[PDB]
Order: C-alpha cells, then structure tokens, then sequence
C-alpha cells in the first residue's frame, strides 16, 4: 500500500520479527538484509 | 516480559466438574476480543 518505506520495513522487521525467528526451533545465525532504526544526529559543521 | 515481548502472567482454573481443555477454549475466545495489538501464549503447566 505504500506507506512504509525500505528503512521503516527493515526497522519493523528487526524490532518486532527478527528476536523471536532467532529464538526458534532449529534457526542458527540470522542475518537481516537492512537496519533496525537509531537515533541520527546528523551534524552541521558549519552551525557548529 | 515473556519471549522479549511486555507481558503480564495470569493464573487460573476449569469451575467444579468441567476441564483444564474446556477452560482454556474459553480464555482463548475472551483473548480474540481484546484491543487491537495485544496477544497471548501459554507456559509452564498449559505449555505441556
């Protein structure tokens, strides 16, 4: 429906998903294809 | 918390005469009813 994009999948996904697949019956390593969100500082040299 | 998630342990019983199978049926149906994004699972003695 095209209301999250590719970042805010990739954070559902690692948020609410990723935990409980690691902890299930027989799953090893998983690895997830993007990144859970963080908090971006993302500075100005200038305004600085 | 319960598998990662915010949980809140219950604890009850099948009334005089009926079973634990006819006890739980019914918790399972008032569960479906509840507001939307909250769930359950059952543990210890109901996960056997």
């Amino acid at each position: 429906d095209g209301t999250m994009t590719q970042e805010d999948i990739s954070d559902y996904v690692a948020a609410n998903m990723k935990d409980a697949i690691s902890r299930t019956s027989g799953v090893g390593d998983v690895q997830l294809f993007g990144s859970q969100y963080a908090m971006r500082i993302w500075m100005n040299p200038n305004e600085l | 918390r319960y598998n990662g998630l915010p949980s809140m342990e219950i604890l009850g019983q099948a009334a005089p005469g009926k079973s634990t199978g006819e006890a739980m049926e019914l918790m399972e149906q008032l569960a479906s009813k509840l507001p939307t994004g909250v769930g359950y699972d059952w543990t210890g003695m109901s996960y056997q």
